[PDB]
């Protein structure tokens, strides 16, 4: 089932001062209710009241969709993913639990090999294979 | 009784029987109207490379930086003072929907609407139960249009004395581009009946209400004299609306007493409605010029 | 259930891409994905991967009485389907104005351009003549679906063999593969089609694209020509206007890929016939990639069928014996008997009256 | 048979790039909103349009950018030599209405009538030759008679080639001989093009000869329906006053 | 411009329907006349082949002279003709496709003096058929109305010669126009071309063998060859001992005469032959030895019904193509040469003729039909290159 | 003739191309190195 | 075929075509005579109202379904009409009939008459009636029994409905007949029935095609027709009053 | 639909024998009936009872003698109704009135004399002629019934039959031959063709061409077929009230003089459309 966002849910929104969301956008938030009793809920600044990051985000990146076994191997205090694929080429994610990954390289030919090679490494385990894949890819 | 059965006619093109040369000027969709430096498009026209381009059949009319192309055959577009008549077909929550041969539907809001009484007594969730039980399906009014949606939507009120659910009568029903604009679009013509000329092609013809908002019924016999006026009217309105006529009030009584020489059943021959339709343009040319 | 709505984030990321003149699985304009085929192990049966899309084609024959008029030939139905699994929105009644342009473009195609060798499908005339009848199904969903159904029947029918009849005199005779060899068909020409995509009014074209750049796009050109030099259909849609200098680079295009695709499809079927010959297994099975995690391998194994008359025998022995008391039947009148705890009176009579 | 003579006649006496007789007629209908009659030499069409109206069955299907254009096909029991009465179930009528709502939602400048219907109904009376450009023909007309703004006037014909040289508004004889009909619908300000039919076979060296040959006659058919609008609007215009 | 009519018509398909399909016509002002006095060039420009005035007079066919006639309208000699388009359509619908690809020859070539006119195409010499008609009245008025019109537009300079074998249209149409004559056509030679008397010769030749031909026409009836009988018949026949029954063979330098039938009975002619093939099982009645013939009178027979009936399935070929553009070119029927002397040639319908004219064939047979005077058939399968061993 | 030029213009991509490398990494992420 | 049923042969021609026993003679009677009917309401137990009619050589059974969801203001009356297969002369095919369409409108345009629907507003009822066999007039019986349905379910009508059914001898001097038999209706060259109300006195349904042209033999179809009506209404009376004696009983 | 108000008006009118055009209780508003309008066809009519339009057309081909008898045709019916007459007709949706027209003028047309059934069978057991009667609706202004039993009428009127002589000898040619002349026809003898009259009924007052507004504020109405001799066909009650046994009685003396009159102003009209023949041209959608 869809979710529910309020006009006030943004910060500093009010019934006069409303945010601008329109249809077919991608929006960073977190969730308040999660039960199988009702449709679940978001709220979408902060906890406190201060939107950390949150609220619409993605002006010039690519969202694609992986399984939720890399994104469970991604978000891990023992990965050295995110290093040794940023040392090739800068980036910044925006990781998503549901199964979504917004990516952000220099030049459109970037953002093409991340978004590719970034759904691949779930599998090909590091060591014997990951550094001839990376100078592989170095071209 | 006979049941006389003619043959039918060819159509005599061309108009010559009177004889006229157009000064204005004419254009069909993809002509291109001029395109000086500056100028700005109206309804019916549509811009291409560096071109004015028509887009619909109609003549030009500009008042002074605009070309705009007016259409022959149109549905009706609501404007912000405009008197309407409509029908109720659905019959909500919160309002009703209104059929006036628009692009949608026209909502009246039961926050605009004379409840029974007439005076200030009470405004609750109360009289939301019984909206839906006086303004049912089906039924007849005669309100203003309030304001403009963002959709093409209108917006009518019934806020006066003058508006709401009419009674006995017959209705017909014209394209929404005969009826003349004016300052006084109800009329209480001196034969025995009235008329409201609605802007949406709405023609409601009813007897005078004798001396003197739905409250009152009066399901009671109307007299025979009366009978035969609306009949009268309404065959004239018939005749004046079929082949050009703009219609308001002086073309319908000069029709009415052009009428009276011959029977109200036997008009609805061809050439019945020409030598009335012939006389009544002779009797405007003799009185306007 | 309906299909992920489409964000505004995709629509500028793939215009921003197109106008650069890069996709984005690295593919430049005028190519394809490349294709990758199988066969069964019955006659007529192949699966076609064009990129990531599966078509699963199938033909076969079958003998009937021809009509009235056209008394010297055969007749050849199709059936288009498409399968729920293609993708979320297909449903078994709710998409019925893509099936038809489909199953048209294939008939048109297929019918009209008479490659297949209809004349010599008979065995008598005003008697028994054979009818065959393709069948398509779509399996996965990736965009461009009538370039590998295309490719699918092809394939298909190329690869088909018939039965094999004896006529003399007045008499019939229906063999078997054991009794005579079956027999292949005859094909005049191969008609392959192509699609082309327009995005942003005409300004940029891509060859063979997928479903994310199908929802990018303005209207669909497609142009069916067999080998040779050879046109046979186009059709133009969606939501395009076209020139006039284009429809003949598309057919330049279109004459190109088609040459190389009946290189591939030449070569494939020369291949499969040789393996075939040869005598060495082939067949759905021995397809399954090894060098894989989910495929497995595994001989044949009696796995013990030492004890089942033991298990059998004791359980009809264990087991409580049918008992004995036996009902009896009422006769009310002949016709009508009754079992059960039965009714009081005879019938009943006067029981208001 | 002969479908083409030495001196270059055809069966029915006219040549190569010669037209048949086209008589058409504006408003036939009064209860509908729009109508048109047209006679494409021997092949006899109607088409009765319905405004822009409130969508029926309200069943959340609308568009919120732009209106939802609906065209229907039928055709007659006694449109040919057969009877061949067919169910309202055919491909075929699918099919045509599917291609003819494809030209329509391109040749219609439908962005103004949000959350609209537009109901554009065919009937063929008699079909004798090219049946789809009677029909785009007779509800371009109809579509006028409505007065529903469009960028152009879209136009239809089609062509054919026979022993190297090129036809024009091919016939029902000409059509059931296996040639390489083909059709357009051409646009005459732009020459664009809004959907492209052929079928058989045709070597592709002419094929611009009988693009060109299709279209040169679409734009003769143009001035023929040109006129006849001019004509009436004339005589609205002559009425009005 | 134009003038659109219309033209009803009766076509009898081969399952016995007819129809009433109705189709179109169009008129032109100036149909070209390819004439050198034509009053005004430009109008047509005469754009084709043009005769150069040097004849006496001008001879017109109505119909049927150029119909059977047509191997006269040849010699070199013979000047100054005009074809009616009107008669071309006669004699292709009515004679088949040989003697009209003669005259279509005849037209193509700039050794006679042959054109084509459009009677039909033309906007006044058109006229429609009236309550109570025929093909020949109709087509004859429309002749005349169109000599009657060439002469006017002429302006009553060349003299035309209106020639018909028709004997009414001589003592009416040909005395109301001061020019122009209705004229047998023996009176038009002697009139006109005594040193032509070779003609002369041929036209008594064709009209004695024209004599001939009702009387061979009108004897021939509706039937081709005696129709077969049941079987139970054919039981009693030969038990009762009217019947003999034995292998059939033919000869191969005369294969049309020379049947033998194995015990040798001396089957002469195909009318005789009753649609039957070598190898067959056929039972035969005797004759009188007053109708028993030469190679002594040997004992002929006839044959009624085949108890059984054995086929088996040739090699042949398809025609050339100076013979296959103009059978059209979706030509369904066609003919096929065996290659054995010994089988008669078959008719099959296929529509692949003009790409497999260097190929042999293979095809069987299906039903032998009365109405014609060849078998049916249908293809087979292909065979290999003639030019090659293989 | 006219052959040749858009010969040399439409041609399957020559020899080592992304889309080549893109294949090699998905089957090589996908491959078992362990039998 | 049907892709729903279990398909048999493509073509079956029945033996009737084929029988070589030329049709008989049906007879004589007296035209002043009804067959005896027997009357039961209150069969079928899952059903919310049902009734069953049966009389010499008709079987119908009718059953009513009660009131659902969804003139408006007003309850709608839908109907379903369906004769058994083994019913006639020859089988029929099982996905329906221009026949049961007519008779299916001919009904429901006969029991709205006396149900008011001014009294069920959004709501609808379902009439589903079944003929197992034909033996005589059908539609004096499709009305009886769906009226005795409606009345024995528990719905507010304003009176019943009683059928009845009418046929012209084909002799030089013609008379009509009461309830005829399929041996008197396919000789016969008209019919007529009627549905009278028989305590309003007002027609409720009519309906009637043939070669009677005068109208002077209508009036009495018309006639004796109610008065058909008003002779079969005291089985129906004492019908209903045994269903509520035995309903109440129940309890 | 309309108002309350406007159904109280009306009934009042009726009851008064005034109606909202002018017309009385009984009068009938004229019709423009014509015929040879499709060429494709054997027989044509078209009929305009006011904003109604109707379009028909015969077509004669040969066939197969039923069963039961050998020497006879028989006739088969079809009413569409085009979608272009009204929006809601889209599609599926016309099918329910078409099947209640068709099997309305079934009924009048099964009977032994509606026309004739001698002169359509050739050979007894082996051929017979059949007619194909097909109505098309234009658009529907009230009245279609007998809207359309006129243009029935009319167009079996106008039906050509073209003659076939060929001799049914097996040893002659038995497959069918024509006669070989394209206008060479036989007429019908379609005198006694019966139409339909219906009276609506509104208050205590029965009236005849009801309007679709006058339709509304009816509760029931009857339907008689009567040919130009004034006999009975079919007797059909359409509606949702009752209707009295009275008034039945009283409704077929206005039934058979309307059907008379009717009948007797056709034949009128048809022969003097027939009395010239190729002038007069022929007007139709143009």
């Amino acid at each position: 089932e869809p979710a529910s966002l309020s006009y006030l849910s943004f910060e500093g929104a009010t019934k006069r001062n409303r945010p601008n969301v329109q249809v077919g956008d991608l929006i960073y938030g977190q969730f308040v209710v999660a039960n199988k009793d009702m449709e679940p809920e978001m709220v979408c600044i902060d906890s406190c009241g201060r939107a950390n990051g949150m609220g619409v985000i993605g002006q010039d990146g690519l969202l694609f969709k992986v399984t939720l076994g890399l994104i469970r191997k991604l978000l891990a205090p023992d990965c050295e993913i995110i290093q040794e694929v940023g040392k090739l080429h800068p980036l910044e994610i925006v990781f998503g639990m549901n199964g979504r990954i917004w990516v952000k390289a220099k030049t459109i030919q970037q953002t093409l090999i991340l978004a590719n090679i970034l759904e691949a490494c779930e599998h090909m385990t590091s060591d014997q294979r990951k550094q001839i894949f990376s100078r592989l890819a170095e071209s | 009784m006979a049941m006389e059965m003619r043959l039918p006619v060819a159509r005599k093109p061309l108009s010559e029987r009177l004889g006229r040369d157009t000064k204005k000027h004419l254009v069909v969709p993809g002509d291109t109207i001029t395109t000086d430096t500056g100028f700005m498009r109206g309804h019916g026209t549509y811009m291409g490379e560096e071109k004015l381009i028509a887009s619909v059949a109609g003549s030009v009319e500009r008042v002074n930086k605009l070309i705009c192309v007016k259409a022959l055959k149109t549905r009706y577009i609501g404007e912000v003072g405009d008197i309407v008549v409509g029908r109720i077909t659905e019959v909500q929550q919160k309002r009703w929907k209104v059929e006036t041969n628009s692009r949608l539907d026209s909502v009246l809001l039961l926050s605009s609407m004379n409840l029974p009484g007439g005076e200030l007594r009470r405004r609750s969730a109360e009289d939301e139960l019984a909206m839906r039980g006086f303004l049912q399906e089906g039924d007849l009014i005669s309100a203003e249009v309030q304001a403009v949606f963002s959709d093409g939507a209108v917006s009518l009120h019934t806020r006066s004395l003058k508006y709401g659910k009419l009674g006995q009568g017959v209705l017909v029903q014209v394209s929404p581009s005969l009826v003349k604009r004016q300052k006084t679009h109800f009329h209480d013509l001196p034969c025995g009946a009235s008329v409201i000329l609605g802007n949406n092609g709405f023609i409601w013809i009813y007897p005078t209400p004798e001396h003197k908002g739905g409250f009152i019924a009066n399901l009671e016999p109307v007299s025979l004299a009366d009978r035969e006026v609306i009949s009268r009217l309404r065959n004239c309105i018939i005749s004046l609306v079929t082949q050009r006529m703009m219609l308001y009030d002086t073309s319908i009584l000069y029709c009415y007493e052009a009428s009276l020489p011959h029977q109200i059943k036997d008009i609805l021959k061809p050439e019945i409605m020409e030598e009335i339709v012939m006389e009544t343009r002779q009797r405007l040319l003799e009185q306007e010029g | 259930m309906k299909e992920t709505p489409l964000s505004n984030c995709e629509r500028r990321f793939l215009l921003r891409a197109i106008e650069e003149k890069k996709r984005l699985d690295g593919r430049q304009t005028y190519d394809y994905r490349n294709i990758r085929i199988s066969f069964g192990t019955d006659y007529g049966c192949c699966i076609v991967e064009l990129g990531k899309t599966r078509v699963l084609g199938q033909v076969s024959c079958e003998l009937v009485s021809p009509k009235l008029n056209r008394a010297t030939e055969g007749i050849l139905f199709f059936n288009l389907e498409l399968s729920q699994m293609a993708a979320p929105a297909f449903e078994p009644g709710r998409q019925s104005d893509l099936l038809v342009k489909l199953n048209r473009l294939m008939e048109r195609c297929l019918r009209n351009s008479k490659c297949i060798d209809t004349e010599s499908l008979c065995v008598v005339a005003g008697e028994k003549v054979w009818q065959i009848r393709v069948d398509l199904h779509l399996l996965n969903h990736d965009g461009n679906i009538i370039d590998a159904a295309s490719i699918a029947a092809i394939v298909a029918l190329c690869h088909f063999r018939r039965p094999d009849v004896s006529v003399q005199g007045d008499e019939v005779t229906l063999y078997t593969p054991e009794e005579r060899d079956p027999v292949p068909l005859s094909i005049h020409h191969m008609p392959i089609c192509v699609s082309f995509a327009f995005f942003q009014q005409g300004t940029y074209l891509l060859v063979d694209p997928n479903e994310r750049e199908e929802r990018v796009m303005d209207g669909l050109l497609v142009i069916a020509m067999n080998k040779h030099r050879e046109i046979c259909t186009i059709q133009s849609s969606g939501g395009i206007m076209l020139l006039k200098d284009q429809v003949l680079r598309c057919s330049k295009i279109a004459g190109v890929k088609v040459a190389e695709i009946t290189e591939l499809i030449l070569k494939a079927l020369e291949n499969d016939q040789k393996v075939r010959k040869e005598g060495g297994k082939f067949g759905f099975a021995e397809s399954i990639a090894n060098q894989r995690i989910t495929a497995f391998k595994m001989e044949k194994a009696p796995i013990d069928t030492s004890d089942v008359e033991e298990k059998a025998e004791e359980i009809i022995a264990e087991a409580e014996p049918p008992s004995e008391v036996v009902s009896t039947p009422v006769l009310w009148t002949p016709g009508t008997a009754q079992i059960g705890e039965g009714v009081e009176n005879s019938w009943g009579d006067l029981e208001d009256s | 048979l002969e479908l083409l003579s030495d001196q270059g006649y055809r069966v029915d006496g006219r040549r190569a790039g010669e037209l048949r007789k086209i008589q058409a007629r504006m408003g036939v209908f009064a209860q509908a909103d729009g109508s048109a009659y047209i006679e494409q030499g021997n092949t006899k069409a109607l088409a009765v349009v319905y405004g822009p109206h409130e969508i029926r069955g309200s069943r959340a299907r609308a568009l919120p950018d732009r209106a939802l254009v609906n065209c229907q096909y039928s055709s007659a029991t006694f449109s040919t030599g057969e009877r061949k009465r067919r169910p309202h179930g055919d491909r075929k009528s699918c099919e045509m209405g599917l291609q003819l709502r494809q030209t329509f939602e391109a040749a219609i400048l439908t962005q103004l009538h949000p959350r609209s219907q537009i109901d554009i109904y065919v009937q063929v009376l008699q079909a004798d030759g090219g049946t789809y450009a009677a029909c785009v023909n007779a509800a371009t007309l109809a579509v006028l008679d409505a007065g529903i703004p469009m960028r152009d006037f879209v136009c239809a014909c089609s062509a054919g080639f026979v022993d190297g040289t090129a036809l024009a508004d091919l016939s029902h004889v000409e059509e059931a001989a296996g040639g390489p009909q083909l059709a357009l619908a051409l646009l005459p300000a732009s020459g664009q093009i809004a959907l492209l039919e052929m079928d058989a076979r045709l070597h592709e060296d002419h094929l611009e000869r009988v693009l060109e040959a299709a279209a040169q006659a679409a734009r003769d058919v143009h001035t023929l329906l040109d006129r006849v609008v001019r004509q009436h609007v004339r005589e609205a215009s002559i009425l009005l006053g | 411009m134009l003038q659109k009519r219309e033209k009803v018509l009766l076509l009898r398909t081969f399952q016995g329907r007819t129809l009433r399909i109705v189709r179109e016509h169009y008129l032109r002002p100036c149909v070209p006349c390819h004439s050198p006095l034509c009053p005004q060039p430009a109008a047509c420009s005469h754009d084709g082949k043009l005769l150069s005035s040097d004849v006496t007079h001008y001879v017109i066919p109505d119909w049927k002279v150029v119909q059977d006639y047509l191997e006269i309208l040849e010699f070199p000699e013979l000047k100054g003709i005009i074809f009616m388009q009107t008669a071309c359509q006669a004699v292709q619908h009515q004679r088949g496709r040989r003697q009209y690809n003669k005259l279509r020859n005849l037209l193509k070539d700039a050794r006679h003096d042959c054109i084509l006119f459009a009677n039909e195409f033309q906007q006044c010499c058109y006229l429609p058929r009236e309550r109570g008609e025929s093909m020949e009245k109709w087509q004859t008025r429309s002749i005349y109305n169109a000599a009657v019109w060439y002469y006017h537009h002429c302006q009553d300079r060349m003299p035309i010669v209106m020639v018909t074998e028709d004997e009414e249209a001589i003592q009416q149409y040909g005395s109301e126009t001061e020019g122009v004559f209705v004229i047998t056509f023996k009176n038009y030679l002697d009139n006109f071309w005594p040193d032509l008397k070779a003609a002369h010769e041929l036209c008594d030749s064709i009209l004695q063998s024209r004599r001939e031909r009702e009387n061979e026409s009108q004897e021939s009836h509706g039937k081709e060859y005696p129709e077969h009988l049941p079987l139970e018949v054919l039981e009693a026949g030969i038990k009762s001992g009217r019947y003999i029954q034995g292998i059939l063979n033919v000869n191969k330098h005369r294969a049309q005469i020379e049947a033998f039938v194995r015990l040798d009975i001396l089957i002469h002619g195909m009318k005789a032959r009753n649609r039957s093939i070598h190898g067959d099982v056929v039972v035969v009645e005797l004759l009188p030895k007053n109708e028993w013939k030469g190679r002594e009178p040997m004992p002929t027979g006839r044959v009624v019904g085949i108890l059984q009936k054995n086929w088996r399935d040739y090699v042949v070929t398809f025609p050339s193509k100076e013979e296959v553009q103009s059978q059209g070119k979706n030509a369904q029927k066609i003919l096929v040469t065996p290659w054995d002397y010994r089988i008669p040639k078959i008719r099959i319908s296929t529509q692949q003729a003009e790409t497999l004219q260097d190929f042999r064939v293979v095809v069987r047979i299906d039903s032998w039909e009365s109405t014609s005077v060849y078998p049916n058939g249908h293809f087979v399968r292909v065979l290999g290159r003639i030019g090659d061993l293989e | 003739n006219i052959i040749q030029e858009e010969y040399q213009e439409y041609r399957q991509t020559k020899g080592r191309s992304l889309y080549t490398l893109l294949e090699e990494i998905r089957d090589l992420a996908l491959l078992d190195v362990s039998n | 075929g049907d892709h729903r049923r279990i398909r048999g042969p493509e073509e079956s021609q029945p033996p009737q075509l084929y029988a070589a026993d030329e049709e008989e003679a049906p007879g004589t009677r007296d035209p002043t005579r009804l067959r005896p009917v027997y009357a039961r309401a209150g069969l079928l137990s899952q059903a919310k109202g049902s009734a069953y009619l049966e009389a010499g050589g008709t079987k119908v059974l009718c059953a009513v379904s009660g009131p659902r969801q969804a003139a408006a203001l007003r309850g709608r009356l839908l109907c379903d009409f369906r004769r058994a297969p083994f019913a006639g002369r020859r089988r029929r095919a099982p996905p329906g009939g221009c026949e049961e369409r007519e008779l299916a409108l001919a009904l429901q345009e006969a029991l709205e008459p006396a149900v008011r629907l001014g009294r069920y507003p959004r709501a609808q009822l379902e009439v589903s009636a079944l003929l197992l066999e034909d033996g005589g007039s059908a539609l004096a019986a499709a009305l009886t029994a769906a009226a005795l349905a409606l009345a024995d379910a528990g719905v507010e009508m304003y009176d019943l409905v009683v059928g009845c059914g009418l046929s012209l001898a084909p002799g030089p001097a013609p008379t009509w007949l009461l309830d005829p038999t399929r041996l008197e209706e396919e000789r016969a060259a008209a019919g007529l029935t009627v549905a009278l109300m028989p305590v309003l006195n007002q027609v409720a349904g009519l309906l009637g095609s043939g070669e009677g042209g005068l109208t002077e033999s209508w009036a009495e179809a018309v006639r004796l027709g109610l008065e058909g009506c008003q002779r079969l209404y005291p089985v129906l009376q004492q019908s209903l009053v045994r269903a509520a004696r035995r309903r109440g009983a129940a309890a | 639909t309309l108002s309350e108000a406007e159904k109280v008006y009306i009934v009042h009118g009726v009851q008064e024998d005034l109606r909202v055009d002018g017309r009385g209780c009984e009068d009938y508003r004229c019709v423009e009936v014509e015929t040879d309008v499709v060429s494709n066809t054997s027989g044509s009519a078209r009929v305009k009872l006011g904003h109604t339009d109707i379009l028909v057309g015969v077509k004669a081909e040969m066939g197969t003698p039923k069963l039961e008898k050998p020497n006879e045709g028989y006739l088969e019916f079809f009413v569409d109704c085009s979608a272009s007459a009204t929006p809601e007709f889209e599609g599926r949706g016309g099918d329910d009135l078409g099947t209640e027209i068709a099997n309305t003028l079934y009924r009048i047309f099964n009977n032994k004399s509606s026309v004739d059934l001698k002169t359509l069978c050739i050979s007894p057991r082996e051929h017979c002629w059949v007619l194909y009667v097909d109505v098309l609706l234009l658009e529907c202004g009230g009245n279609l019934f007998d809207a359309i039993s006129i243009a029935v009428k009319a167009a079996l009127f106008n039906t050509r039959i073209p003659r076939v002589r060929v001799l049914e000898d097996e040893e002659g040619s038995k497959d069918i031959e024509l006669s070989d002349d394209p206008y060479d026809c036989i007429r019908l003898s379609v005198e006694n063709v019966p139409c339909i009259v219906t009276l609506c009924k509104i208050g205590y007052r029965h009236v005849v061409d009801a309007t679709l507004q006058e339709e509304a504020c009816s509760l029931a109405s009857l339907l008689v077929s009567v040919t130009s001799k004034g006999v009975v066909t079919c007797m059909r009650k359409v509606g949702k009230g009752s209707l009295d046994p009275e008034s039945i009685f009283e409704m077929m003396e206005t039934g058979k003089r309307v059907g008379k009159v009717l009948h007797a102003s056709l034949q009128s009209v048809v022969h003097k459309e027939e009395s010239l023949g190729p002038k007069r041209q022929k007007v139709g959608f143009l």
